[PDB]
């Protein structure tokens, strides 16, 4: 099916992607206070499916390592959430054959979202606190089917998001790997062959976010 | 449906595409990226992201409202009642104060009463009408936006190239070698830009940032070099001075194309931080002590060779020696090791084959040397080649959507549109008006402002076509020969405001009661008029000022019209870029319930005044009856189709010019076929050739390329740019004097078959015949810029009061030709800049939840340092207060803010954002504004908001 390369070296956190998803979806705002930092919201949530996180880490001399993670839903190739969902319900978690999608229906309101979540390595699903509905990133499955990019790549301007078939896109990561890492020593992929959002780290990833990768 | 249009925020001009219910007719459901637009492929900011949110919202305002003399409501009124009463106002203040003539006898027929504000977020054509009725009701307080963060820096390029303008585009940027971003936070404030910025790295560009913080763009660049406030001219000036002492200039460029071999009169010295002319009562110098050596033609005398003493290049080695890497790391903060480096790779590009780019934006150029700071950015890139040529240039960002337009259609007190001049009290006649243009002997020299009373007779004929252009003359208002220019713009008239001397303000599409600085007197200020008309999409600090924080509607008089306007998505217009693209966009969705578009307001509000002259009499009618608005109207409403018509031009008789025979009601061309004798009219010569017989060239979404604009993304077919469509100013300095370029691979223009191929030239003639700045009197790239207030050459005088009480490079320690008290119990430097997800006043983004949500509250940046010093941890609340104001935020405690070493004692820095109002959201914070300086500028009059003292504790 489809893949997304996301290459976090080229990344200005200008949340663009943030938004779009959101206007895609209209989904509803989070209420939000700063608490010292720019990362809001500061976690997924029923209502948010990416958020962008900031990490500082110290550098010798001026500036620092300002490491940014727009996060969503991994897509897996074998998906736990899945495995999970289907001992409840099957048809809560459903994968469609096209593009790789692991979606998320009515059903998973049926289905015990606290165990579905937990399967999950990249800790990705969120619980509606009053409908008990699971909901991620659905990979804007609908917009892709319809011969269009997700709303999160079309709006990024700096070719962090890149999306395509699953051959093209692991060829992108590869040379794209191999060109970053000049720069960028500890460069590495996430997780290539398990999943469907290739991240390029330009360092350890555990140091963007703490599930960064499985 | 589906409709095209232009993201209403920054000057990048992104493409959107809005589908809207209804087969178009209803409201919008999707508004996303123009996948076709070559600026940004599709891709938007969280700003451009949101404009559906921005639209469809239920908080913009529904119709007009009215507030009575010391009422604490509002109360809901039709556009009928609304516009009667305020064209009643406007006539009752214009008839009271309107002064056909002057203390002097002097003719200037015009009202002082009334004041205008705004504004670049309106459509050119919108801007181009306001003007107009303004001017036309007799106003001369006209400003807006750009006196704030462009009017202070323009002349620097001006002086330099001969136009104030982006001497690029952003596109053009992906083909830099190395780009110097210094006063800008692109990747945060022009995001898009950063695609073309990471093509040019993609190709082997070196990213330069150099900055005081750390911030989103600094993360993407090569090199962050970090600078201390107000110490841009060292690092510049340390520059021209290793490009000289390496030899690193473009040897034949700075010979042929520069005024280097230019001779300077033995008048021009320089001692001691002080020129030659110094008057030390007035605080000003006489510049004609700094004139050239003329010949017998009149004309410089030049020494191609560069050996005579006063040639331009060798007075600038020796100013620029002084400028040594040891003295110039000291003050800027900047290690010796990082600014040979920076050096080294921006100077590389001084090879004919590279090209290296500037791009500044606001940063901290609104002091009084701001000018010399982008001066001497003009002069490293004429040292280097870098005028002309693609990847190169003074990209000058521009800031809002339209200012590049609002500005380019006179919204300033000291212009009419396409930069005429508004005439003064002894300009008695349009003769004398045209009197004042300097001219050239040398053959060589197009200087093209000999063409000016063409476009002021033009202009004269758009306004009043059935009237002589002397007698017309007549009719528009004149500022006083005799004051100081300054007093006619943004600063002075909150200072007027505060004295009562108005008694009616337009806050036309800005909220200067959170924009402005010193936000608590402006608010007072605005108490003492009778009547303010506020034209916005929200209710706002400024339309209700009135029940702000800390005051009593009970005690304010000011009667207050809000009259909601319709966002970009619901009109049809065109905006202009920072690369001067003036691009068309349609309506989508229809005006939300009763809001209208600001051309509709302000034409049926002049309606309602010229119905109340016909009916009453009254002051001086004729300007007001006569101004033709029949060419601005269609279906009873504003027409933008037709006033950008008006604007290009058409000709009023059969006329034969250039060569050509012209039919009378045939478009203009373009500025080339405009005359001074009635023949002609256009409403802005910058616009002739934009709406020709053709049609509208502003609409055209055409990527077709030839192989040579391709190679570049000149673009030359999708909208349409002035002047002429010469994408790229000054490219003739791009090639030699067989017109083959410095640079093949990377070609602007080249001769070829007897034509210029590529770009439109900028100056027509064969090769070698041009000098290649057409618009310079003398026709050279001006290294040494007599013209400044300042002196021909940049030279640190400190911007900065309060800390610095030494000058390492002369005697002078602030600006000769320039009361900050810098009380000891606000030790730290303030300053106010932007977020990616906020814009300006926040006004409009405040409104939009999901931008909130990402940026929810007020927060201050300050160093571990600084945080250790007052106990702050990271997250704390904060007080943060000047002698002007305090407000509350939260503290961001980051490495991305360090200390500077000021004259052996660490100073502290304070970042607030500027983007926050007490109106909404709920804990969102009050404007930054609170705590900066009215006191204003001496020179520019520009406000001081990137350096004021605060402190800052923990509450
Ligand atoms: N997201 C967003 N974009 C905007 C706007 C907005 O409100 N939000 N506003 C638009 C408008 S109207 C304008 S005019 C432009 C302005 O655009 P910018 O000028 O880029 O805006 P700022 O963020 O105010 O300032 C730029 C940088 O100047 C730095 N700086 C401060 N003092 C100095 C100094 O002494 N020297 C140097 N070299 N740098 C210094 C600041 O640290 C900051 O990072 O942005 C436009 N774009
Ligand atoms: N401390 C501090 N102060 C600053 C700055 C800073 O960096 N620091 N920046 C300065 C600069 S560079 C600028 S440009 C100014 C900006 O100051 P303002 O222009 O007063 O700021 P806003 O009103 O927020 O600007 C956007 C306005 O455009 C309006 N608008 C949008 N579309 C339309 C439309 O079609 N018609 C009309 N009529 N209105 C419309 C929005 O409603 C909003 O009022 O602030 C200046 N003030
Ligand atoms: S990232 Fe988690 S929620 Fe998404 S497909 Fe994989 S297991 Fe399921
Ligand atoms: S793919 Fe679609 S749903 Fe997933 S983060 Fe991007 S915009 Fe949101
Ligand atoms: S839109 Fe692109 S550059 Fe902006 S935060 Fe998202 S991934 Fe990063
Ligand atoms: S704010 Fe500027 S960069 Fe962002 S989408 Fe609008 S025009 Fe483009
Ligand atoms: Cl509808
Ligand atoms: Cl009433
Ligand atoms: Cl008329
Ligand atoms: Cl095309
Ligand atoms: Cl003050
Ligand atoms: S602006
Ligand atoms: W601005």
């Amino acid at each position: 099916g489809k893949m997304f390369f996301v290459d976090l070296s080229r990344c200005t956190a200008c949340r663009g992607c943030q938004i779009a998803c959101k206007q895609w979806k209209n989904l509803p705002a989070e209420e939000t206070r700063n608490t010292g930092s720019h990362q809001n919201p500061p976690d997924l949530s029923y209502v948010t499916l990416k958020t962008v996180r900031f990490t500082e880490k110290s550098r010798k001399g001026p500036g620092i390592d300002w490491l940014f993670f727009p996060e969503q839903c991994r897509h897996c190739v074998e998906p736990p959430c899945k495995g999970q969902a289907d001992v409840d319900l099957e048809g809560a978690v459903v994968k469609d054959e096209t593009t790789g999608a692991v979606l998320f229906t009515e059903l998973t309101a049926k289905v015990d979202g606290e165990s579905v979540r937990s399967a999950c390595p990249y800790d990705i699903p969120r619980i509606d606190p009053v409908t008990k509905r699971l909901s991620k990133c659905d990979m804007c499955n609908d917009r892709v089917q319809n011969g269009l990019l997700p709303a999160c790549v079309k709006t990024c301007p700096t070719g962090t998001m890149n999306f395509g078939d699953e051959q093209e896109m692991l060829a992108l990561a590869e040379k794209r790997l191999a060109e970053v890492k000049k720069t960028y020593p500890g460069a590495v992929l996430g997780d290539p062959n398990d999943v469907r959002v290739v991240y390029l780290f330009t360092r350890d990833p555990k140091d963007f976010y703490e599930h960064a990768v499985a | 449906k589906q409709t095209t249009s232009i993201c209403c925020y920054c000057a990048v001009g992104c493409g959107l595409i809005v589908h809207t219910a209804k087969d178009g007719q209803g409201r919008a459901v999707n508004v996303e990226g123009d996948p076709d637009h070559p600026i940004n492929e599709g891709s938007l900011c969280p700003k451009g992201a949101s404009i559906f949110q921005l639209g469809e919202n239920d908080q913009r305002g529904t119709q007009p409202l009215y507030r009575a003399p010391f009422s604490d409501t509002w109360k809901p009124v039709t556009w009928d009642f609304a516009l009667t009463e305020i064209a009643k106002r406007i006539k009752k203040t214009r008839d009271a104060s309107f002064t056909e003539k002057n203390a002097a006898g002097d003719l200037v027929n015009r009202t002082e009463a009334i004041a205008s504000f705004g504004s670049a977020a309106m459509d050119n054509e919108e801007c181009w009408a306001y003007g107009n009725i303004l001017r036309s009701l007799g106003l001369v307080y006209i400003e807006h936006q750009a006196r704030i963060x462009h009017s202070p820096t323009v002349p620097a390029l001006a002086e330099s190239f001969g136009r104030g303008a982006m001497t690029n585009h952003w596109n053009d940027l992906a083909n830099s070698d190395c780009i110097l971003i210094m006063g800008s936070n692109a990747a945060e404030n022009h995001p898009i830009a950063f695609k073309w910025v990471l093509r040019a790295k993609d190709k082997g560009a070196t990213l330069i940032h150099v900055d005081p913080r750390f911030t989103r763009t600094s993360a993407r660049c090569d090199v962050y070099a970090p600078i201390r406030s107000g110490a841009d001219i060292p690092f510049l000036g340390g520059l021209i001075k290793y490009i000289l002492d390496n030899k690193l200039y473009f040897t034949d460029y700075v010979r042929e194309y520069t005024n280097a071999s230019l001779i300077v009169g033995e008048k021009f010295s320089f001692k001691d931080g002080l020129f030659s002319g110094y008057d030390a009562a007035n605080k000003k110098y006489d510049k004609s002590m700094w004139a050239f050596e003329l010949d017998a033609n009149g004309v410089p005398k030049r020494d191609p060779a560069l050996k005579h003493p006063r040639c331009v290049i060798n007075l600038l080695k020796k100013h620029y020696e002084r400028y040594n890497l040891d003295k110039v790391a000291a003050i800027t903060g900047t290690s010796k090791e990082q600014l040979q480096q920076v050096y080294k790779a921006y100077a590389a590009t001084g090879k004919p084959d590279k090209a290296g780019t500037i791009m500044y934006a606001m940063g901290w150029t609104q002091h009084s040397v701001g000018v010399q700071n982008i001066r001497a950015m003009a002069m490293i890139q004429l040292l280097l080649g870098n005028i002309g040529v693609a990847g190169g240039g003074v990209n000058a960002l521009r800031g809002e959507s339209n200012v590049q337009g609002s500005t380019d259609q006179g919204l300033l007190a000291h212009i009419w549109p396409g930069y005429n001049p508004v005439p003064n009290s002894k300009a008695a006649t349009l003769e004398l008006y045209n009197a004042a243009t300097p001219q050239s002997k040398d053959p060589m020299s197009v200087n093209w402002w000999q063409n000016r009373p063409k476009y002021v007779a033009s202009y004269l004929k758009a306004l009043y076509p059935d009237e002589e252009p002397a007698a017309a003359y007549d009719y528009l208002p004149r500022i006083d020969a005799g004051r100081k220019l300054t007093d006619y713009f943004w600063l002075n008239i909150f200072e007027k405001m505060d004295k009562g001397e108005f008694k009616g303000l337009f806050a036309w599409g800005m909220n200067p009661a959170c924009g402005g600085a010193n936000a608590n007197k402006n608010r007072k200020a605005m108490g003492k008029l009778e009547w303010l008309v506020n034209v916005n999409l929200f209710e706002n600090e400024t339309s209700s000022f009135w029940k702000g924080p800390g005051m009593n509607p009970a005690e304010i008089g000011t009667e207050v019209f809000f009259l909601p306007c319709c966002v970009s998505i619901e009109k049809e217009g065109s905006v202009a870029n920072s690369g001067r693209w003036m691009q068309w966009r349609y309506r989508g969705p229809k005006p939300y319930a009763e809001t209208k578009p600001d051309g509709d307001i302000m034409l049926d509000m002049f309606k309602k005044v010229r119905e109340l002259y016909a009916k009453e009499g009254g002051a001086y009618p004729a300007p007001i009856a006569k101004l033709n608005i029949a060419d601005w109207e269609e279906h009873n409403e504003f027409s933008p189709t037709k006033v950008a018509k008006l604007m290009n031009g058409y000709f009023l008789k059969d006329t034969e010019v250039g060569g050509k025979q012209f039919k009378k009601g045939q478009q203009v061309p373009s500025f080339a076929f405009l005359t001074a004798d009635g023949s002609t009219c256009s409403g802005n010569w910058l616009h002739a050739g934009s709406f020709t017989d053709a049609g509208n060239l502003m609409a055209r979404r055409d990527k077709t390329q030839t192989p040579e604009q391709a190679r570049i993304g000149l673009f030359p077919n999708w909208s349409f740019c002035w002047p002429v469509n010469r994408r790229i100013l000054y490219n003739r300095a791009s090639v030699d004097k067989t017109g083959k370029p410095w640079n093949p691979a990377k070609a602007v223009i080249e001769w070829k078959d007897g034509k210029w191929v590529g770009d439109v030239v900028d100056g027509g003639g064969d090769p070698g015949t041009k000098h290649p700045f057409i618009m310079q009197t003398h026709g050279f790239g001006a290294l040494y810029g007599p013209g400044r207030e300042e002196g021909p050459f940049p030279e640190h005088y400190e911007p900065l009061e309060c800390p610095v009480s030494k000058n390492p490079f002369s005697k002078q320690l602030h600006n000769p030709v320039a009361k900050a008290v810098c009380d000891p119990r606000y030790p730290f430097i303030g300053t106010t800049y932007r977020v990616t997800e906020h814009w300006q006043t926040g006004l409009m983004t405040r409104r939009c939840a999901w931008l909130v949500e990402a940026e929810p509250q007020i927060f201050c940046e300050i160093s571990k340092e600084l945080a250790k010093l007052r106990g702050i941890g990271n997250g704390d609340t904060v007080k943060v207060s000047s002698l002007r104001g305090a407000l509350e935020a939260v503290a961001i405690v980051t490495e991305r803010i360090r200390p500077f070493k000021i004259e052996g004692v660490d100073v502290h820095m304070v970042g607030l954002p500027w983007h926050y109002g007490w109106m909404v959201p709920k804990n969102g914070g009050d404007t930054a504004n609170l705590l900066t300086p009215s006191a204003g500028d001496p020179n520019t009059g520009i406000p001081e908001t990137k350096a004021f003292m605060v402190d800052v504790r923990k509450v």
